[PDB]
């Protein structure tokens, strides 16, 4: 389980929306980590899984699983917190310093993007 | 719907057949009115008929579809009424199992004595244990 990874990601996410690190290189560091965990969580798969998911909970006939589910709300619950300080952080930022660090902080947008979607 | 529907096998023909059972498989689904449209409880006595069940025929087909997503989406109780008529006895009481065992586990008030999970978990035992019980010890 990629629990004690989820420990990093709050520290990520701590240190985003301080915006410490005179360095947007530090920053840089920072989103690609969170990058890689969000597509960590949700390993490829698609509305066909999150069904099934559901139909078994259906309702809880016997046992289910409902770990997936269960961990991208975790996920969610901490990333909003975090959030609101977070995305005005990530959005100044982005514009300017780093032409470079922007790669790495769109695409760390754009994954967290599903999740969080909606 | 079922009557109108059935009208559709008045022209009679393969093609308009299918058309009907196609039909009458859209309206279970999305319908959603299982009890009314596939049936419902045993108390042995096997289903007690629905209405496409007076109808007839390819049904259990249909109710393995409609079972498995209910699966997807996870509307648990559906699914064990699905199985109850599907009589994958085993299934139900696994699915069963599942739903009384979550809900045990929590914080205390609660359990009217009349109507739930737990009622639901009473129906089944006593329902299919002491008749040929099919399922696993």
């Amino acid at each position: 389980g990629d629990s004690s990874l989820y420990i990093i990601l709050k520290k990520l996410l701590d240190f985003i929306l301080k915006t410490g690190g005179g360095f947007q290189r530090v920053r840089t560091h920072l989103y690609g980590s969170l990058l890689y965990y969000l597509q960590i969580a949700q390993r490829p798969d698609e509305p066909d899984t999150l069904e099934a998911a559901k139909k078994t909970m259906w309702e809880r006939l016997t046992a289910p699983e409902d770990v997936f589910s269960k961990l991208q709300r975790e996920n969610i619950a901490i990333i909003e917190s975090y959030g609101a300080a977070l995305m005005e952080v990530v959005c100044r930022d982005a514009c300017d310093g780093h032409e470079i660090g922007r790669m790495l902080a769109l695409a760390l947008l754009d994954r967290i993007v599903s999740v969080d979607k909606q | 719907a079922l009557q109108y529907f059935y009208f559709l096998r008045d022209e009679k023909d393969s093609q308009g057949e299918n058309m009907f059972l196609r039909c009458v498989s859209e309206l279970v689904i999305e319908s959603r009115e299982f009890d009314m449209i596939l049936g419902k409880l045993e108390n042995d006595g096997s289903r007690k008929p629905g209405v496409i069940d007076k109808f007839t025929s390819d049904t259990k087909p249909i109710i393995n579809k409609v079972a498995s997503v209910a699966e997807n989406k996870g509307l648990f109780e559906e699914a064990a009424k699905l199985y109850d008529l599907a009589k994958n006895a085993d299934k139900v009481l696994e699915l069963m199992n599942k739903l009384l065992s979550p809900v045990v586990p929590q914080i205390s008030a609660p359990q009217s004595n009349k109507e739930r999970l737990k009622n639901m978990a009473l129906s089944i035992a006593e329902r299919y244990r002491a008749q040929g019980i099919s399922a696993n010890k």
